[PDB]
Parts: structure tokens; sequence; C-alpha cells
């Protein structure tokens, strides 16, 4: 709770911020990890083993 | 990702007899390697274009909405998309 | 919220909008309740014990065991 | 040994006993009338148990001489078609007696006596196998119903409605009686089993069929003659409407099933497009006129014309799905519609009004009524799991096999049927309250809760397992489908 | 390329109609190992890659023939 | 106010009575004549022709001659 | 075990709507949530058993409509397609 | 309001909260459990599995109609 | 007092009935009508048994049901042409 | 204040006919796009021959004569 001009904004609890940051970080890491594995495949640079 | 292989894989028997696709109209194999790589990237390019347009119209813009206040066609065009392509108004009056 | 005891000791409003009888007494039945209840009991008894015990006489049963017999005699 | 004699004599004894009882003993009159009705209902239920479902021959046949040469005589018998009608017409009477329980002090003994004479006359209608005596008991119902409409009407309009109903019934009745007389003179007798084995010259089939249609179409209002039903129905007591819609509307269809669809197989085929045309527009017109009605009892009364005209599509399809599925609709309609008029009767007894404008927000003051009213709203709009859907769908599959166009037009009936059925419920039950108009409320009492219970049980029991009723009729309705056919 | 998977063995594996194409012989072990691995998308890779290569080979072999037939059509018309 | 009976309004009651006493409200104008001669005389004929022609086309498909529906 | 998948929500509704005056705003929530969650776990075993085990189950209780040949009995069909819809519908219902 | 406390409804009314909803909740589970037993017993009897499972599935503990309809030529 | 068990019906065409003039002996007419109804119900139940056979052939076989249930499907569709009081295809019994 | 006879059924910037014209134009967009798709004739530009299956296009396995 911080008041600038009358209005106050209740600071969120630690549990919410930690969970949101963790889920976002998991999403980003998963996207990059998938881009490492089959990123060239969707780009068309290399087939899995077709050719 | 987990269910990508079992459902839309090649020759998968997960569905068994639940779904029937006749041999004549089976184009799943050609969907993967019969088309230029540009076609496989059209959705991503269009998504990026839409995101850029949304950012440039909402986050930072001169807000040229004055066109919506000076152009009669723009106002009616805005009303057309807003009011569900004029379905509820027209369908009501002409059927209900 | 999930531990505090409730405030409504008894459900709001009387059932069938009838005030509870005097303490240490009973709801005196109307002149129609007993005949209607014995009728409703006898109806259930007759239907449950009669329909389930009557023989399976039907045209979808005799015809079934006649078709099941002529279907194998053709071989 | 339970036969048709005792079932018919029970209302006779009930009406005679109350005939010679002092009117000051109001309690005894009600108890004896209710006991007689319940005993008759149990007698009918027992008659169901011992009903053979493998023979097309009429069962429990009884004979009593009428003319000295046995030309015409009292032949009583039931089959798979009229058994459930007898059960329904004996079950509805105790409910009608229980409706006027509180206010019975003003009606007197002439109320229960009239209803018991009604039950006596309607039981014999569904049991008669003689064409002439079927007409005698067919038109004997007018006097008790005339008395019920006139003596215990709501407003001064009761004189007009009774006159109109009586006149229409008479004009149908005598034009039917001329045909019955012509049949008697030519054939020689009036026994149904003999009239079903006599070849009629093709020229005489059209005239006799038209004459029979004149009397029956009035009691199953097709299109030109559904103007007596709304007025006579609204100007009727709460129990009076149950009889008029529950049973009196089932004479026309039963008359068609028993004396028209078989005695003239060739005439029925020729007039099949005519019946399809009248029934298709009646479903469309009536289900549409229902939207612009403002009276609570004049909306449900228009929900019966659409349902009853959907039945005549099923009967004339002449197949097991059609004819067999049309019977379930009338049993379902006899329960769903008669239960809706109980719901309206509940609202009218407390608040002496019927306009939908005065009603609203009852969901917050009468919740048990709202729950019960909603359930019968679902049944009236042909919901699966209800007895109406089984009959409604079986008729559609019975008419699609004969004509795809008539099954398409009749399918819009459930489109419009679901429109006003829920839209009425939204107005009456849902919404905000109107304390300016009406402010005192009382939910369903013990009688109303108990009265609706057999309707609730008998509506889902037929809606989830209709095999109990269906298997008792297939032997009797299949012999009805083909009579002149021999291949 | 000549067929290796006969009719009775394809029916035993219950390969879906339309997947009984030219590369059906490689599909039987792939389907056997897919079920034994709960259809996981990272377990049966060696079996899947061979089948995918065979399918790609068929698709290329059909597109090459279609290119040849269109070349023949375009050669006749404009050289009339 | 110890009565459950509604406090009926003159406007609503009169409106309902007028809506229920519409029997005596025809003037036999061209609108009513055209309306009853079209949506009560032509639509039934169109529908009857529809069923009759449906029966006729069902009959001809099986090769059986048309049935005399008269 | 497969009839429980279908009828647990029905029993939960029939309890929370007919005897909600005894359970209140908390017991009525607990009944429906617990019933739907148990149906969801049963759908999970149904997925492990039918879709992954490749053994569909066909269950007929009683005939509903029995005309000459218009037979539409009270039958339940659990195949690969049905089980996917089960694990979607019931899981989303429990989460809601 | 003041009058909605005098209306009896099956659902319970607005903001219903009985004093003994904990005990009533426990009873309702036990009643649901008791009525779910015959349904489970009925289901295990009328269920048919034409195909033997790939791996041992839990339904083989109670269900016994596994690979029974393989002779479909003699079905009724 | 009917005997315990299924109903017993004599399975034979009632003698005395002639299709040339059906309205000649009334008792033979009703007996013939009942008899014809009985064999139409027999045909209906035979078609229902064939339908059950097809139903369990489709489920046991699976994907291969096109070649294994062909023999049953054609029998069932041949037996559903002359069912009875159905489509305009009426059996000449 | 007597009630109206039709007192049972009771986008303000547009009229019914003008909005119907707008709807007709919007649907004519779809119709014109469909006509353009027809004019494209993608069927003649397929890059692969129709797939050919063994055993006479799986005649026996598709319900054909044995
Ligand atoms: C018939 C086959 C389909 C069955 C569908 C069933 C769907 C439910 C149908 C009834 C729902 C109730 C709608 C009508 C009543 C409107 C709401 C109402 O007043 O009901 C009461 C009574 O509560 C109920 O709604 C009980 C009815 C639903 C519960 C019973 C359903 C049991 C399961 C459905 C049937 C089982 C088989 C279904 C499959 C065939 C609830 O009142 P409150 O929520 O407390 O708020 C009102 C305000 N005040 C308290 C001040 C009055
Ligand atoms: C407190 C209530 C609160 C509201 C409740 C809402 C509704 C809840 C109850 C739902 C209704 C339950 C009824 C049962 C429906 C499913 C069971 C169908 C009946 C059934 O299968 O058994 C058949 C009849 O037996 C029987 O079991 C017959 C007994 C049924 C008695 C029903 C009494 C209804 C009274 C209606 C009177 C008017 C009747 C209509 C004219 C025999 O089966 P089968 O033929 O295959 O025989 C085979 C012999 N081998």
């Amino acid at each position: 709770g911080i008041t600038y001009k009358g209005v106050t904004v209740h600071t969120p609890k630690t549990w919410h911020t930690v969970t949101g940051k963790g889920l976002c970080a998991v999403m980003w890491f998963w996207i990059l990890y998938r881009a490492k594995q089959d990123g060239p495949v969707v780009m068309g640079w290399r087939h899995p083993w077709d050719g | 990702y987990l269910a990508k292989d079992m459902m839309i894989g090649l020759g998968t028997n997960f569905w068994a007899n639940s779904l029937l696709v006749l041999p004549k109209n089976e184009i799943l194999a050609e969907s993967e390697f019969a088309a230029p790589t540009i076609i496989k990237l059209i959705p991503i390019l269009f998504s990026t274009l839409g995101a850029f347009v949304a950012y440039n119209v909402n986050l930072v813009a001169d807000q040229f909405q004055r066109a919506f206040q000076t152009s009669t066609f723009c106002n009616r065009l805005y009303s057309f998309f807003n009011k569900r392509w004029f379905f509820d108004q027209v369908l009501n009056d002409f059927l209900v | 919220r999930w531990a505090t005891p409730g405030h409504e000791e008894r459900p709001k409003g009387y059932f069938m909008n009838r005030t509870p009888p005097a303490p240490g007494q009973s709801r005196k039945w109307e002149d129609w309740e007993l005949p209607c209840y014995i009728t409703s009991f006898l109806t259930i008894v007759i239907l449950g014990v009669g329909l389930n015990a009557k023989p399976d006489l039907s045209i979808e049963t005799w015809a079934h065991q006649k078709a099941l017999e002529r279907l194998e005699m053709e071989k | 040994y339970f036969n048709l004699s005792g079932l018919i004599l029970c209302p006779v004894l009930g009406s005679i006993i109350l005939l010679f009882i002092p009117n000051s003993r109001i309690r005894l009159i009600r108890l004896i009338g209710l006991c007689a009705s319940l005993i008759t209902f149990l007698y009918s239920l027992v008659l169901w148990i011992q009903f053979d479902s493998s023979t097309a021959k009429f069962q429990f046949v009884e004979s009593l001489r009428w003319l000295p040469y046995e030309n015409i005589n009292f032949y009583l018998g039931i089959d798979g078609i009229s058994l459930f009608f007898v059960i329904l017409t004996t079950f509805l009477i105790p409910i009608c007696i229980l409706v006027g329980w509180s206010g019975m002090r003003s009606y007197g003994k002439e109320y229960i006596i009239a209803f018991l004479i009604c039950e006596f006359l309607m039981i014999a209608v569904f049991c008669m196998l003689d064409l002439l005596l079927f007409y005698v008991f067919f038109e004997s119902v007018l006097i008790p119903m005339f008395i019920i409409i006139g003596v215990w009407g709501s407003r001064q309009r009761k004189i007009k409605a009774a006159y109109q109903f009586f006149l229409y019934t008479l004009l149908g009745s005598l034009f039917m009686l001329l045909a019955i007389l012509l049949i008697l003179f030519q054939t020689g007798t009036t026994d149904l089993q003999i009239l079903l084995t006599t070849e009629f010259s093709e020229r005489r089939q059209i005239f006799l069929w038209i004459a029979f249609f004149a009397s029956f179409a009035v009691k199953v209002p097709m299109v030109p003659v559904h103007i007596w039903l709304p007025e006579a129905h609204v100007e009727a007591p709460t129990a009076g409407s149950v009889i008029l819609a529950g049973i009196l509307l089932k004479f026309g269809t039963y008359g068609f099933l028993r004396f028209s669809i078989p005695m003239f197989p060739e005439a029925t085929l020729c007039f099949t497009p005519f019946i399809y045309t009248l029934s298709a527009i009646a479903i469309i017109y009536t289900s549409l006129t229902t939207l612009r009605q403002i009276d609570l009892k004049k909306i449900i009364a228009y929900s019966s014309v659409a349902h009853m005209n959907l039945v005549t599509i099923g009967m004339f399809s002449l197949n097991i799905q059609g004819i067999g599925g049309s019977i379930l609709l009338m049993l379902s309609h006899g329960l769903v519609s008669s239960a809706l008029f109980l719901c309206v009767g509940v609202l009218y007894d407390r608040h002496k009004t019927r306009l939908v404008r005065y009603y609203g927000g009852l969901v917050s003051t009468m919740p048990n009524f709202s729950t019960i009213f909603f359930f019968f709203t679902l049944a009236n709009m042909s919901l699966p799991g209800t007895s109406s859907f089984i009959g409604e769908f079986l008729i559609l599959v019975g008419a699609f096999q004969r004509n795809s166009l008539v099954a398409t037009l009749a399918a819009l009936g459930m489109i419009l049927g679901a429109a006003y059925s829920l839209w009425l419920y939204n107005r009456v039950v849902s919404g905000n309250l109107k304390p300016d108009f009406l402010h005192k409320f009382s939910d369903l009492n013990g009688r109303e809760v108990f009265i609706f219970i057999p309707f609730l049980v008998g509506l889902v029991w037929m809606g989830v397992y209709p095999k109990v009723f269906l298997d008792c009729m297939h032997t009797s309705v299949s012999n009805l489908v083909q009579h002149g056919k021999f291949h | 390329k000549k067929m290796i998977a006969t009719q009775e063995e394809m029916s035993a594996a219950k390969i879906a109609l339309g997947s009984r194409d030219m590369c059906a012989h490689l599909l039987i072990p792939l389907n056997k190992c897919r079920q034994a691995e709960f259809y996981l998308p990272w377990k049966c890779e060696d079996e899947r890659h061979v089948y995918e290569k065979c399918e790609y080979e068929l698709v290329m072999e059909r597109m090459l023939a279609m290119k040849k037939i269109r070349e023949e059509e375009a050669l006749a018309k404009q050289n009339k | 106010g110890g009565g459950m009976e509604t406090n009926k309004n003159k406007f609503i009651e009169d409106w309902g009575s007028a809506r229920e006493n519409l029997e005596h409200n025809f003037r036999w104008t061209r609108r009513n004549f055209a309306l009853i001669g079209i949506f009560g005389i032509a639509l039934p004929i169109i529908v009857y022709k529809g069923i009759v022609k449906d029966f006729h086309m069902q009959d001809e498909d099986a090769g059986r001659p048309h049935r005399k529906f008269l | 075990m497969y009839l429980l998948i279908v009828f647990l929500p029905l029993l939960g509704s029939s309890v929370a709507g007919f005897f909600g005056r005894f359970l209140g705003s908390e017991g009525s929530a607990i009944m429906t949530t617990t019933c739907v969650s148990f149906s969801s776990i049963l759908s999970l075993i149904a997925f492990y058993e039918v879709a992954l085990g490749a053994s569909a189950c066909y269950l007929r209780i009683a005939p509903w409509i029995s005309s000459e040949m218009f037979d539409a009995s009270w039958g339940f069909l659990f195949d690969s397609l049905t089980v996917v819809m089960l694990i979607v519908v019931t899981f989303i219902s429990s989460l809601v | 309001g003041d009058f909605r406390a005098k209306v009896w409804s099956m659902t319970g009314g607005p903001n219903c909260r009985p004093k003994h909803w904990r005990r009533n909740t426990a009873i309702a589970m036990f009643g649901v459990f008791l009525v779910c037993i015959p349904i489970a017993k009925l289901s295990a009897k009328l269920e048919q599995r034409p195909h033997m499972p790939v791996r041992p599935i839990p339904s083989q503990i109670w269900c016994k109609n596994f690979g029974t309809k393989d002779d479909y030529e003699k079905e009724h | 007092g009917r005997k315990k068990g299924l109903p017993e019906f004599e399975e034979s065409a009632p003698d005395g009935f002639d299709p040339e003039n059906p309205y000649k002996d009334p008792v033979a007419m009703v007996e013939m009508r009942e008899h014809i109804v009985r064999e139409k119900w027999i045909q209906i139940e035979k078609a229902k048994i064939l339908r059950e056979k097809v139903k369990w052939c489709y489920r046991v076989e699976g994907v291969n049901h096109y070649q294994k249930c062909r023999h049953l499907v054609q029998q069932y569709l041949d037996s559903t042409r002359g069912v009875g009081w159905g489509k305009d295809h009426r059996p000449i019994s | 204040k007597p009630l109206s006879v039709n007192d049972e059924l009771m986008a303000d910037t547009v009229g019914k006919y003008e909005a119907l014209a707008w709807l007709s134009g919007g649907l004519g967009f779809f119709v014109g796009l469909g006509l353009l798709a027809v004019l494209n004739d993608k069927a003649s530009k397929v890059p692969f021959t129709p797939r050919v299956y063994p055993y006479d296009n799986l005649r026996v396995e598709l319900g054909g004569e044995p």
C-alpha cells in the first residue's frame, strides 16, 4: 500500500509475483529449448532424417 | 507438444476406428513436405504484422481518430465492424 | 469462511408453508392424506410387483424366438 | 376377476351414494367422492395388469341386449389402443376432485356428482365396440359439461361459451348420426367387428368418411372450428379445463383411430394429403398465434391445438412409428397439458387474475411452484427424457417415411413450440417483482405438492422407459396399420 | 519400389485405410513401438524417421512425375 | 391490505378486454379481404399441391403410376 | 467404472439442488467439485485404458425406444474419440 | 431482505449457511458413496471389451467380458 | 388361467381364405390378418438379429470391417428392403 | 395513458434498409472472393499426381468385390 495522491495501490503478495515470474520464465525457456531442437526443421534447413 | 505425435502423426493408430479418412482424400503427408517453406511461415509473419499494427495503434500513436470524426465512411465502417456486421439489427427487423 | 459455524439454525421458511405444530404434538393429517397415501402405496406395490412379475407376453419376444429359430434352419 | 362391468359400475355407485346425502355433511361428500375415484383408478390399474398383449381380439368383452332382436347391443371391450385412455380418464378424476378441495363448501354435492357422471360417461366411450352406442355415450358428455361450464363459471360469459360449445357439438353430432344410420341400414348391424369385415362401395366411402370427419374434427379442432375451444376453455373452472383438455380433446383422435382409419381403408388413403394439409397449417398457424396471446389459460389452450394436430399427422401415416407414436403423445399431452392447467389454477386461486402482465418475479416468492412449472414447461416443449419427446419424435419418423415435406413442416412446430413455452415462463416466473399490483404470496400447499407428484413420476417414467407402454400396443396397433392390405 | 507388406499382415496390424500406402511395411514396427511408449513424441525416433523418409521419397517421386507430365503438356501446346 | 387478490389497473384491464373483444372489430376492408384471401386461401392450396406433388414424384421414382388423390 | 464417469455429475447436481438447504453455500460447492473431480480422475484412467490401451468399451443399459426397428437404446460408446472429449470436458468442468 | 427469510426453497435461499453444514456435508458424501456402489457393480457387469488390452489395465480386476464377442457370427 | 411360458400361435395359413375375394369368409379374414402381422414381425426380428450381427462385426473387426462385414452388411440391407410397414417398398407377402 | 394494442413485444444510427445494404455488401465481399477462387483454378495447378494405392486402389480393403 503506497499512496501518491489519496489513491493507494496495494502491493501484491510475494506468492503471486514469484509464480508469475516462474511461469513466464518456464515459457521462455521452453520456447528457446524447442527452437534449439526442431528450429531448423520448421525453417526448412534440415529434414529430421528424410534428406 | 505432447499430443502432437499421437493425434496428427503419420499413420498413427491412436484413433483406431473412431475417425475414418478415405484413401482418396488423404493429404496429411503432402502437408509436411510438398510446399515451400514460405507457406509454413505465413502465420508467423502475419502474427508479427498484427502485433506491430496493434502496438503502433495503441501504445504510441498520434491517435488520428479525428478521421473517424470527419469521414462519414469511416464512421459507418467503424459501426459495421462494431455492430457484428449489422446482423442483429437486420436479422431482427427482417425476421423476428 | 470454511470453519465458522453457520448462523441459520433452521432452513428459512416452513416446508409447504405450514407452521410447525404445538410442541410435544404432531401434524394432524387432513381428511384426504390417508386415502391418498394408501392409494399411492398400493399403486407402487401393484406396478412394481405386477409389471415385473407378469409373463413376458409380447410380439417382440415370440417373434424374436421364432426368427432366431428360422434363421438357423435356413443353414 | 376384474372386468369392465365393475369399472363402469364404481362411478355409478359413487354418484348414487352422494345423491342421497344431506348437503350439510360437506366432509362426508368429499371423502366418499374421493374414495370412489381412487377405487376406480385402482380398478383400472388392475385391469392393466391382466391385459394380454399378444392378441388383436378385444379383451374383457361384455354384452347386454339393447334391441329386441340383438341388432344393436351394449358391447364393451378394450384393446391396446383404448386401455391407456381408460386408465388416464380414471386417473384424472381424483385430481379434479382434489383441485376443488378447499372451496368445495360452495359447490356442494352437485360438483362431485357431475364429475362422477362425467367419469362414467367417458369410461364407456373408450370401451364401446358398437358404432351407435359409441355415439350415444359420445354425446352424453354434453349435459355434465354444459352444467359444469354454466353453473360454476367464472364470469357472465359462461352463457355464451356454453351455447357455442353445445351448438358446435350438436351440428357435428347429427351429421355423424345420419352416416351412422346409413351404415346401419345398409350393413344391417352396428357391431364394430362386423363393420370391419363388410366391403363398402367406393362411392359410399367418401360420403361416410366426410360425415364422420365433420363430428370428429370439431373435437380435434383442425382449422375452421378451433374458435369454441379457447372461449369454452377459459370460461371454465380449474378442474373443468383439465377434463376438457385431458380427455374431451382425445375423442376426435380416438374416433379416428377406431372408426375411420381401419372402417374405410381406401377412403383414408385418398384423404391423406387433405389431413396433412390441414394439420401442417394448423401447427404453423396455432403455434404462431400463441405468441400474441395475453391470457395465461388462453396460451396453454393454444399449446394443445398444435400438439393435437401433430397427433393426426401420426395416425394417418399408417405405420408402427406413426400410429404407435401418436398414442404416446396423447398420453403425454393428457399429463403435460393437464398439469399446466393445474399450475395456472394454482396462480388463479390465490390471485384472481390471468393476464401475464400482472405476473412476474414469482421465482423469488414461490420457488417450489417455479421448479414444478419449469419442469412442465420443458415437457411442453418436447425435451428428451420427457414423455412428449418420445411421442413427438416417433410421429416425425412415421411421417418422414411417407412424405418428407409434411415431416419438415411439422418439424417447425417444435421450433415455435419452444419459443412461447419458455417465453411464457420467463414472463411469469423470472424477472422482477411488482409490489404495486400484487404483494401477498403463498407457495404450493400439501395438496398442490402431492397432486403434482403423480404427474412428475408419470412423465419421466414414460420419458425414459416408454417400452412398458409401447410393448402393450404393438400387437394391437400393427393389426390397425393393415386392414384392407393382404400382402 | 516394389511392395513388401502383403494384405494379411497389414490387416493384422490394423493399419488405418489410407495409411496402407507404399511405405506400410515400415509403419508396423513404428505403430508397435508407439503403443509401447504411450505415443510419446521423443521415444521412438529411429523408427519414425525411417518411415518419414520413405513417405518423403514417395511424395518426391510423385511430384517429379507430375512435373514431367506438365512439362510434356506445355511442350506440345506451345510447339504446335 | 390483507388480500392476495391483485390490484387490477384500469389501463391494463381495459387493454386486455379490448384485446379479447376483437370479434366485433372488422370493417371488411381491402386489407382484411386480401389478407384472408391470400394467407388463408392460397397458402393451404400451395401446401396441398406440395404434398400431392411429393406423392406423385415418389410414385414415379418407383415406376408405379400416380395415385388418384381425389 | 465407466457409468461412474457419466453419473457422478448427475448425482452431485441431484444432491446440491435437492438438499442444498442442508449443505449451504459450502457443502453444495464441495459436493459438485468432489463429484466432478472424481469423474475427472476416472476419465484419466479411462484415457490410460481405452485410448492408450487400445481396448474400447461398449456398454448398453436398457432399451429406450423400441418400435418395429426404431431402436435407440441407452448405450454408451467409449472409443479413442470419446475419451479425448471426456478428458477435455470433465477436466475443464472440474477446473471451472 | 426481510421476507426472503420466510420463503422455503430446496436450494436453500440467498446466503444460506446452516449451523451444521459440516455434518450434513459428511452425510451427503456417504449417501453419494452408497448409491455409487450399485452403479459401479452394474457397470462392471454389462460392459463389453471386444479387444484384449495392450498392457494390463485396471479394469481387468473386476470386469470379465474381455475378448468375448470375437465370435460375432453367433450374436443375437 | 393361461399356461406359464411364451404364447403359442399356430404357424399356418388359415384355410378357406382366398385372395380372389377376401371379403367372403370374415373369420378367415381376421385370422389371415393376424397371421400376416405375425410373419411381418418375424421378418422384422430377423432383420434386427442381422443388424446385431453387423453391429458386433463393426466393433470386433475395427478398421478391417470393410472386407469382413461385407457379407453381413449386404444380407442386412437385403433383409431391410421388405421389412413391412415402412417406406414405399412394400413386400408382396 | 391507455396501453397500445401491440404492447407485448416492446443500432440507432442506421436504418433497416441502409444496414441491409451494408450487410449485402459485406456478403458480396465473400461472394466475390469465392468467384476469384473459382477464377484461380487451383485444381489444374496441383504439383503432384493423384495418389495411387496398391491392390487396385485397395478395392478389396475398401469393400470392393473379392
Ligand atoms: C427433465 C429432463 C431434463 C432435466 C434438466 C434439469 C435442469 C434443472 C431444472 C430445474 C431447475 C430449476 C429452474 C426452475 C426454478 C428456478 C430457480 C428456483 O427458484 O429454484 C429454487 C429451488 O432450487 C432448485 O432450483 C431445484 C431444481 C434443480 C435441482 C434439482 C435438479 C436435480 C437434477 C436434475 C434432474 C435429474 C435428471 C436429469 C436428467 C434427466 C432455487 O431457489 P434459489 O436458488 O434459492 O433462489 C430463489 C430466491 N428465493 C430463495 C428467494 C426464492
Ligand atoms: C418424491 C418424488 C419427487 C420427484 C421425483 C421425480 C421423479 C423421480 C422418479 C422417476 C420415476 C421413476 C420410475 C422408474 C423409471 C425407470 C424404470 C422404468 C420401469 C421399469 O423398468 O420396470 C418396468 C415396470 O416395473 C416398475 O418398476 C413399475 C413401477 C413404477 C411405479 C411408477 C408409478 C407412477 C404412477 C403414475 C400413475 C399414472 C400412470 C400413467 C397413466 C418393468 O420392466 P419390463 O416391462 O421390461 O418387465 C420385465 C419383466 N421380465
